[PDB]
């Protein structure tokens, strides 16, 4: 995620939840003051599967939290049959934002994944410091964390149908986008269940 | 000033899947005190012999089960300076996981990690291999857990094995015999049963050693405990 | 004494099957070879007095020196292989420097004798340096502490003394200290008392003809290691020879 | 002394070449046996595990093969515990070159980095050379799928269907006999993978216990690498039944 | 025992024989019976008493460093058993390890924490021959801060565990089981009679006996948890009243 | 005064050489700031038997100069020929170590007299922590420079065989102005004589001073 | 985000606080627990930036760990002081982690502050914060000479009322945690007073400002 | 519109690139003609531009270690990754605030999957895309570039297209430059077409 | 910046301190001790900043423990003095805290040494030190003659001490004072709960 500044990057995330299946809502556009680069790229990633990570702001920052995440994770996830937890994610992302010193990752990261082959759902977010937090409320996460926050809180209940859900975080993207000077190209939904990724590309420009 | 002497390698390969000077380890740990180590499903109890055969021993706190962490214990048989520098490590290791995971380092993985020590002592010149085995026991996937790690640094996984003196015929009995679905109580009155058969000479409470892992985490049972167990069952 | 030329000594880290080393019972026999150097504890100060080999007219104070300050208020008798010696002075000399940089006093003798003696056990240890081949004492007088002797034998053993000589016969001087009371004398009568020893103990196989070299750590001298004073130095000369006959 | 022993560990002997390079392929033969096999779509890793007892509880379920990353995998053929300190290497090895690529990590540019170190400590050290041969099994783009062969000699291997550990001449034999070049799909190579496997071994008769089987197969957008069940590799020692009449009809 | 076969190039090396002995180890104990130097410990729950001889080869002496009592922390206090020249190394060390727990922990330590610290230390030694093992053997005696008394043995080698009373040094089987049965016979643990049972024992096994100016007692009494010195004096009102003792 | 970075001062140091024979005379009044902490205080050292050390500026970094004084005259000793130092190498070889000092941001201008006759060398040395050492017939730096040095110097120049006396005399003056125009002082000094054989010094006694400047 | 308090009964610590933990000044959670357990029987309140303060109670939790299970004698507050002190010097400022250590040591019962610099003083009570005083104040008027158990518990509760009306930051909850010789509590609730909930309405717009048009499923 | 101005726009059958000549040393330009585009191949091709001096320096210590990718295999190595890696090289180095950011561009063919482009920003984000451009550059082609063509457009209409682009580059913007280099790449391989 | 003092009897030394540890403007704690664990027999005064002590006391706790089991039990003064000197050598001017330091050894007799914020080490007399003892400093004065007696020093000590907290902006209620022997470190309370004050103005 961010909740830095970059006017090199920046990028919103708004994630609501469910009650088997959490959802997290994405632009999929770049933006860099003046400078594009992409119509479409992705910003969460698996790295065990049907979990997510994202890293926001420029695109080499991005891929560098996510695979430096799995680093970590692949030790757990060998020594073990089972695939990782969500819990153990949460901590693992954070000592990844806690190896810097005093000038913190350069993303500042929020977690949303299903615990492996269970149906619980998790939502987190994140600071750049060393700070644990437990969350499984609602997270919303970019450098104008506020704004992904009031909307997502706003949206939905703590047991919807997974649709009303995704339908939500549709015009979540777009009120919010309106809301942005003008950040957009492009809405990616992602919704995740049980061992599925429901990945919906909305349209617009 | 500086040190040389010793420096070549002093392992060669003996054709059986193990160098000569590891092999002669594992007799080592076989003369070793016996320690035995079943897995009850609901829990993990691990014994040990608490003597050195003085037959004085006053322990409250000097023992060889020993907690690392809050779910992970370690009982051992062979050399004791060997040992404590693992027991040291080892919560060093468990630590090394808290902070990452909030949780302590699992079995496979306190293993993994061990057994890359040990193996260095024999590649290398001017040192020697540890004499220690270990009983590792963990609570972790939502399961107890027991695993062997070998003074070489293979690891055997094992519901049950025996160490010290009669290992070999130890493991063939347990084989056979190891349970599960046991209660708290069955899990120490099993565990005592079996190092009444590896241990030899006296138990009191000053000559055997008992720890239990469970759910509510690793202590270590207090000797007078240990006597009502070994009272009760034939 | 146990020692084989062949077994057990082909390395510096090789552990003898007696508990003790070949190495190191080999570096004391050097000793026992060489000539008598004595330091005896005073109530007032240390009084060092060791033979200097003379074997040329040729020869000035810097030729066959067994004296040496390792700081400049604590003084350094040795007695067997030379060479060993003034090493282990050099190193010595560095460890007293950086103690005195940090600590800023008059160093107290019983700290130097811990840490000497560990050093000296730790070249028995290690593969690339073999054991000191002699054995030293180490004199002083200071204000922290007062009068200070210990002696380091080459095994890396420290011992306190009140009077000790080592040479060709240890024992017989020894009990030549016991029968005096350095309790009755002060740093002046002291001086006497070395200088006959000395001359009696040593038997010539190797010498022809020696000097003895004594050394002030006392009340004339100031807590600071001088050589003896003149006055000093001849009621001592005199009570050497008287000693004789 | 050790002015007085021989070893020849970096010093060359008679032979043109030093005794310790030489006498860890002996301990290799006698130790659990790995393959690997090529199939259209995926590539496989069979192993044998070091235990030869009856009873295992399955704390690590990776006793020989062991995921690295989820673009790679190895297995290892020798002794357990060089195996130890060398599986740590490859943890951070195989992640970094990932961190940097962007791209599944190519399997012969791994086993040629990991061969050097090999080779470091025979050559000098004064160590002896590690006595596990680690067979390698991942995807580049550039070559397609592959396997590769690591060697405490260092030399490596571009295979397409090898075997290393215990009576390997008869194994890469084998292999070569039912499996041509490019021939059999994934699913039909993981049951040829057991079968030699159960006529190879330190000791007879294959179990679920003593086997682990592990699959690269590309799946939706991402390479997964899994180390199969053991329910699941008893559903291939059935199909490992039907495979034996399949290779020679 | 065993003297070990080669296969490796074991014969001057520590590293492996079929017994599980190491060669180096062995040697060590033999460093024990080169210093002539045994110890009797008792444990208590007014004190913990270790009692030993002191060397003497002449009479000019100075006692600072001729004593094997030494302090290893102000309040826990041990003895050094065996060759003397080892025994100053390894006391050198233990110190500045000890020291470096003051800095990490910042107390008076633990009885059990402090034998451990020495024995992973000792673990470098014995895994090396590059550096031999240092063939002394500790007994650490003190007040263990809510146990009570403890006497703790570790060897050359590092072995440590508790026991009711221990013995370290020429042999420590034949002293250990003069020791079992004064441990059976278990006296009213008071100041007097913690220190006289020890000192009888020592006695026993040699049969030379002693005066109390020929060896040395050192104490962790509830009264005072520093570790003192007896001295010539104190030990003398024991000795006194040892012999009214039946 | 012209002392950057000080805090405990020593504040005046006389130097001045005479024919086998150096008399320096130095405050016993030791301020830490502008309060004397110490009234008396003797800030004469023993480098060695055969050599002396009286020294001028902050009283921190003499302490400092002192540690390194004192392990060169070991050294000499340490060989076990039992030379006593010459007074050019010892303020010589601390001289190169005052440039090396001035790069991190601890400051020195610290001022040390030496007079020794050792060996068969007579030096009079004086030895800065700008490292500006030179041989001398009379040198004070620092606060020194600032006030008593060139009026020293003035007399020194058409007469260059002024005596002990006559310096005597004019230390006294001097101190005099110290006491009321420095703020690191008010008077009580100890004189130190170096010679080339022993180092001598009486212990710091009280003075005062005497007052006409309120006529006019 | 952390403003921690401390009392003292006349035995050793109920440590106090109101929860919630934050994503810099927006609220990451409501009210998730920041008063923390270190192994099993130290417990750490917390003031300032509270992440110095997470970070090298996890170095000194490892460290107190290795005494403990050796001894089997308490958690020693000495040794975990000495960590910190020596990690904070080195820079002479290196991030601030305000701590209210306490443990019953294995000898006395021993409390710790540890600020920013370094420290190696022993006090029996300290408040933590920039808010240290209005916690300071409830102590000071509910307890005079001695103090027991269950009044030491209404101080504390009250404690973290305080730093819920000073700072919104802090909200909800009072958690109260008991660090003894052996009895460790750790319970989220202690006092429910407020609560950060959901909404009993429900609006929110479905399809009238949506976009889709694709749709795929990988794993 | 970061730094210094390079365009590149593949059409996936053909690329069509123009880069400045000037490493400019005051307000002469001290040669006319100037490399800044370097092949590390014949069929990879990396244009840097930045910095004069920075962009040389960076390029030769990745070219070595990119001809020990091939030394080794002794077939072509990733080309698409390994332009990827000397970016993930730079994001270490970006946490530092000294500058070191290099504006590249990728052109490279690989064999399997086929030609690959990526487009490196001095923010550093790696993107395959349709056309890109790096500093002010970017700015002046990239609005025209969705209307006037399509991402297969001509290799005629991309030239003229090109040649207008540099000769508004002159007339309207601050940095003109009289030389550049016009090259244009078929679908494997470079061809050095004429200076403008 | 509380005070610190140590005056002279001549065979052990009492000091006498003022309580506050300061977290800049509020008074973080006055439950506090000014004579925490240094080593084990040995006493310094500490007043200062918390901090500023807090460096020098633990690096002489760790020297002072080399000193003391090698010499035999108790250490010397001015070995203890010299290695708070290092760590002020460095802080230079960062550091305004000087420690006053007080011992009986066995070098001798009593001794007195103030240890700077330069990097000072001397033995004296008596010395009262601190940022404000540029404030107390007339106290001292008046109270230290030569050869001042013990039972004059508990009540001249902690006056001074008395003096320092009421009139003190970096003072606070109770001064705790400590009274150094050869048997260890001995702290007392003087109350200031109770009403103790020094005479108002007008």
């Amino acid at each position: 995620m961010s909740v830095m500044s970059y006017n090199g990057g920046a990028v919103m995330a708004m994630k609501g939840k469910n009650c088997v299946a959490i959802a997290a809502d994405r632009r999929f556009g770049i933006q860099a003051q003046m400078v594009t680069t992409d119509f479409q790229k992705i910003f969460p990633m698996g790295d065990r599967l049907y979990i997510g990570l994202a890293g926001l702001a420029t695109d080499v920052q991005t891929v560098a939290q996510r695979l430096k995440f799995r680093l970590n994770l692949y030790e757990l996830k060998e020594g073990r049959q089972i695939k990782p937890y969500t819990l153990m994610s949460m901590v693992a992302n954070l000592l990844y934002e806690k190896r810097f010193g005093p000038y913190y990752t350069e993303p500042v990261i929020a977690g949303l994944d299903p615990k492996t082959f269970k149906p619980f759902i998790c939502s987190l977010d994140l600071i750049g410091c060393p700070m644990v937090t437990d969350d499984f409320v609602v997270s919303g996460t970019c450098s104008e964390q506020m704004y992904g926050m009031c909307e997502s809180l706003w949206e939905p209940n703590m047991d919807p149908e997974h649709l009303f859900e995704t339908i939500s975080q549709a015009m979540l993207n777009a009120v919010d986008r309106d809301a942005v000077s003008g950040m957009g190209v492009i809405v990616h939904i992602i919704e995740k269940d049980k061992i599925t990724t429901r990945t919906l590309k909305a349209r617009m420009d | 000033m500086a040190e040389r002497g010793y420096s070549f390698s002093l392992t060669t390969f003996s054709p059986s899947g193990k160098l000569v000077q590891i092999e002669y380890a594992l007799a080592a740990v076989a003369g070793g005190a016996p320690s035995v180590g079943i897995k009850a499903a609901n829990g993990v109890v691990l014994a040990t012999e608490k003597k050195q055969k003085s037959i004085l021993y006053d322990e409250r706190s000097v023992h060889k089960v020993e907690p690392i962490t809050k779910h992970i214990g370690l009982v051992y048989s062979g050399m004791g300076p060997d040992y404590r520098v693992l027991v040291h490590r080892a919560r060093k290791l468990a630590q090394q996981y808290y902070l990452v995971y909030q949780e302590p380092i699992p079995t496979a993985q306190l293993v993994q990690r061990v057994a890359s020590v040990m193996q260095e002592y024999t590649q290398s010149g001017g040192v020697r291999p540890f004499g220690v085995s270990l009983l590792i026991c963990g609570w972790n996937e939502g399961r107890p857990y027991l695993f062997q790690s070998d003074p070489s640094g293979a690891y055997f996984a094992w519901k049950a094995t025996a160490m010290g003196k009669n290992y070999v015929n130890g493991k063939t009995f347990l084989e056979k015999r190891y349970n599960e679905d046991l209660e708290l109580e069955d899990a120490i009155h099993t565990a005592i049963l079996t190092l009444k058969e590896s241990f030899e000479g006296q138990m009191t409470e000053d000559n055997i050693e008992v720890g239990i892992c469970n759910e509510a985490g690793f202590r270590r049972l207090t000797p007078t405990e240990v006597r009502d167990y070994l009272a009760a069952i034939a | 004494m146990s020692s084989i030329g062949t077994g057990y000594d082909l390395s510096a880290s090789t552990f003898s099957p007696d508990g003790r080393v070949f190495q190191v019972e080999y570096a004391m026999k050097a000793v026992e070879n060489s000539s008598t150097a004595i330091g005896i504890r005073c109530k007032d100060g240390v009084v060092f007095g060791v033979e200097k080999l003379v074997l040329s007219k040729l020869y000035e104070e810097g030729s066959n020196k067994r004296l040496f300050n390792v700081d400049r208020h604590v003084g350094m008798a040795v007695a067997g292989l030379l060479a060993d010696a003034r090493s282990l002075a050099d190193i010595a000399r560095e460890e007293a420097s950086n103690f005195r940089s940090n600590f800023g006093y008059n160093i107290p003798l019983k700290h130097l004798a811990d840490r000497v003696a560990m050093y000296v056990h730790a070249y028995t240890l290690y593969s690339a340096v073999r054991p000191f081949g002699c054995s030293f004492m180490l004199g002083s007088y200071s204000v922290n502490d007062g009068a200070q002797l210990y002696m380091i034998d080459p095994s890396g053993v420290s011992y306190g003394y009140w009077g000790c000589a080592i040479g060709k016969a240890r024992q017989a001087a020894k009990t030549e200290i016991e029968k005096l009371q350095m309790k009755e004398m002060t740093c002046r009568d002291v001086v006497k008392e070395v200088a006959k020893i000395i001359y009696i103990v040593h038997d010539e196989v190797k010498d022809k003809a020696f000097e003895l070299e004594l050394s002030w750590v006392g009340e004339l001298t100031k807590g600071r290691h001088e050589i003896v004073p003149k006055d000093v130095r001849e009621e001592a000369e005199k009570y050497a020879k008287e000693s004789l006959k | 002394m050790s002015r007085r022993y021989d070893s020849r560990t970096t010093i060359f002997s008679p032979e043109g070449r030093l005794y310790q390079v030489e006498y860890a392929m002996e301990a290799i033969g006698h130790a659990g046996t790995c393959l690997g096999i090529l199939a259209n779509d995926g590539v496989l890793l069979a192993a044998e595990r070091r235990n030869i007892h009856k009873l295992l509880d399955e704390v690590f379920f990776s006793e020989k093969i062991y995921k690295l990353n989820e673009d790679m995998a190895c297995s290892v053929a020798g002794i357990t515990s060089d195996a130890n300190v060398l599986t740590n290497e490859l943890r951070l090895i195989a992640q970094r070159y990932l961190l940097q690529y962007q791209e599944p990590i190519p399997c012969e540019q791994l086993v040629t980095a990991l061969c050097d170190i090999k080779q470091a400590y025979t050559q000098f050290g004064g160590k002896r050379p590690f006595g596990v041969s680690l067979l390698y099994i991942g995807w580049d783009k550039h070559y397609g799928f592959q396997l590769y062969q690591s060697d405490p000699s260092g030399n490596y291997g571009g295979w397409k269907a090898t075997c290393i550990g215990n009576n390997s001449a008869a194994a890469v034999s084998m292999l070569k006999q039912d499996y041509k070049e490019g021939e059999m799909t994934l699913k039909s190579a993981l049951a040829l993978a057991v079968k030699v496997l159960n006529k190879t071994m330190d000791v007879s008769k294959l179990s679920a216990e003593k086997v682990e089987i592990a699959t690269l197969t590309r799946e939706n957008g991402k390479t997964v690498i899994r180390v199969l069940k053991q329910k699941e590799v008893e559903q291939l020692i059935k199909k490992h039944e039907e495979e034996e009449a399949k290779a020679e009809r | 025992m065993s003297r070990g076969s080669s296969a490796g190039f074991d014969r001057h090396i520590t590293i492996f024989s079929p017994e599980g002995r190491l060669y180096q180890v062995e040697y060590a104990f033999k460093a024990i019976n080169q210093g002539g130097l045994t110890s009797v410990a008792v444990r208590g729950k007014d004190c913990a008493v270790i009692v030993t001889q002191k060397k003497v080869p002449d009479k000019l002496l100075d006692s600072s460093t001729v004593t094997h009592l030494f302090k290893i922390t102000e309040n826990i206090g041990c003895v050094m058993t065996g060759m003397t020249a080892d025994s100053r190394s390894q006391v050198q060390r233990a110190r500045y390890e000890a020291a470096n727990w003051k800095y990490k922990y910042g107390y008076e330590i633990p009885v059990d924490m402090l034998c451990k610290r020495i024995a992973d230390i000792s673990q470098v030694y014995t895994q090396n021959a590059e550096m031999r093992p240092l063939g002394c053997c500790m007994i650490l005696i003190g007040i263990d801060e809510e146990q009570g008394p403890q006497v703790y043995k570790c060897d050359p080698a590092g072995y440590y565990c508790g026991f009711k009373a221990t013995a370290a040094g020429v042999k420590q089987t034949e002293s250990t089981s003069f020791l079992e049965k004064k441990v059976k016979k278990k006296f009213d643990w008071t100041f007097e009679q913690t220190v006289e049972t020890a000192i009888t024992c020592l006695s026993t096994v040699l049969s030379i006996d002693f005066k109390p100016s020929e060896i040395e007692v050192g104490v962790v009494t509830v009264e005072n948890p520093k570790f003192r010195i007896l001295t010539e004096a104190e030990i003398d009102a024991h000795l006194v009243a040892l012999a009214e003792r039946d | 005064t012209q002392n950057p970075m000080v805090t405990g001062t020593s504040v005046l140091g006389v130097k001045f050489d005479c024919g086998v024979v150096i008399a320096a005379d130095m405050l016993g009044s030791y301020g830490s700031l502008a309060r004397f902490r110490n009234i008396s205080r003797i800030m004469r050292v023993n480098d060695s038997t055969m050599l002396g050390a009286s020294g001028d500026y902050a009283d921190f970094q003499y302490l400092k100069q002192v540690l390194g004084q004192m392990v060169i005259d070991e050294e000499l000793f340490g060989d076990g020929h039992s030379y006593s130092p010459r007074a050019i190498h010892s303020w010589l070889t601390r001289a190169m170590y005052s440039r090396r000092s001035k790069m991190n941001p601890l400051w020195n201008t610290k001022v040390i007299g030496g007079y020794a006759g050792g060996e068969s060398f007579l030096g009079y040395v004086d030895m800065l922590g700008v490292a500006y050492e030179a041989p001398s017939l009379a040198t004070g730096y620092g606060a020194y420079l600032a006030q008593p040095l060139l009026r020293e110097v003035l007399e020194k120049q058409p007469v260059l065989s002024q005596t002990e006396a006559r310096e005597l005399v004019e230390r006294c003056m001097r101190v005099l102005y110290y006491r009321d125009a420095r703020s690191y002082n008010r008077f009580q000094v100890a004189t130190v004589t170096e010679k080339g054989v022993e180092i001598e010094g009486p212990l710091s006694a009280q003075t005062n001073w005497d007052i006409a400047h309120m006529i006019s | 985000t952390t403003i921690a308090g401390v009392v003292y009964k006349d035995g050793i610590v109920l440590g106090a606080d109101t929860r919630a933990t934050e994503g810099m000044v927006v609220a990451d959670k409501n009210c998730s627990k920041i008063h923390f357990i270190s192994p099993n029987i130290y417990c750490c309140g917390a003031g300032t930036a509270a992440d110095t303060d997470m970070t090298t109670q996890l170095i000194s939790s490892n460290l107190e760990l290795h005494s403990l299970t050796t001894g089997r004698l308490p958690r020693v507050v000495t040794a975990n002081r000495m960590l910190k002190q020596m990690l904070f010097r080195y820079q002479g400022y290196i991030g601030a982690a305000l701590v209210l250590g306490g443990v019953d040591v294995t000898g006395p019962h021993l409390y710790s502050i540890y600020p920013h610099g370094s420290t190696d003083k022993l006090p029996y009570v300290t408040m933590g914060s920039g808010s240290l005083a209005a916690m300071a104040v409830f102590e000071d008027k509910f307890r005079p000479d001695m103090e027991e158990e269950e009044a030491k518990k209404l101080v504390s509760e009250a404690i973290a009322a305080g730093i819920f009306n000073d700072l919104g930051s802090g909200s909800n909850i009072d958690l109260c945690v008991i660090s003894k010789s052996k009895l460790d509590f750790l319970r989220p609730y202690s006092v429910p007073n407020k609560k950060g909930t959901r909404f009993g309405r429900y609006r929110c717009e479905k399809g009238t400002t949506a976009v889709l048009t694709e749709k795929v499923t990988p794993l | 519109m970061e730094y210094l101005i390079g365009i590149q726009g593949p059409d996936y059958v053909l690329v069509a690139s123009d880069r400045v000549a000037a490493s400019n040393i005051v307000q002469m330009k001290d040669d006319h003609d100037k490399m800044f585009k370097m092949s590390e191949k014949i069929l990879l091709l990396c244009v840097g531009e930045a910095g004069d001096t920075v962009q040389f320096a960076e390029y030769i210590q990745k070219n070595v270690q990119l001809y020990k990718m091939r030394n080794g295999y002794e077939l072509s190595p990733t080309a698409a990754a390994n332009f990827t890696r000397r970016n993930l090289a730079d994001c270490l180095r970006s946490r530092t605030p000294y500058h070191v950011n290099l504006l590249l561009a990728g052109y490279d063919e690989h064999e399997g999957p086929a030609l690959y482009y990526m487009d490196y920003l001095a923010a550093l984000a790696k993107a395959p895309f349709a056309a890109h451009g790096y500093g002010a550059f970017l700015t002046l082609s990239i609005l025209d570039r969705y209307y006037t063509p399509t991402i297969s457009r001509e290799r005629a209409v991309e030239l003229l297209r090109k040649c207008l682009e540099e000769l508004q580059k002159r007339f309207i913007l601050n940095l003109p430059t009289f030389s550049v280099r016009v090259i244009d790449k078929d679908g494997i391989h470079n061809l050095e077409n004429i200076t403008f | 910046t509380t005070i610190m003092a140590v005056q002279f009897d001549g065979g052990v030394v009492l000091g006498a301190d003022s309580r506050t540890t300061t977290g800049s403007y509020i008074a973080n704690r006055v439950t506090d001790k000014l004579t925490p664990i240094h080593d084990h027999i040995f006493c310094c005064r500490s007043g200062s900043a918390a901090d500023t002590q807090a460096v020098a006391d633990a690096v002489t706790y760790q020297l002072g423990f080399h000193s003391i089991e090698l010499n035999e039990p108790p250490l010397v003064h001015t070995a203890a003095s010299l290695f708070k000197e290092m760590c002020y050598r460095y802080r230079e001017d960062l550091m305004a805290g000087i420690i006053i330091a007080g011992w009986d050894p066995q070098e001798g007799g009593q001794v007195y040494s103030v240890p700077m914020g330069g990097m000072m080490v001397r033995q004296s007399f008596a010395i009262g030190g601190s940022g404000s003892s540029y404030i107390y400093g007339y106290v001292d004065a008046t109270y230290r003659e030569g050869m001042t007696k013990d039972e004059c020093l508990q009540f001249t000590a902690n006056a001074l001490a008395l003096a320092m907290e009421r009139d003190g902006s970096s003072g606070g209620v109770i001064r705790l004072a400590a009274i150094q022997q050869s048997g260890v470190e001995r702290q007392v309370l003087l109350g200031d709960q109770i009403p103790k004050v020094t005479i108002s103005t007008l």
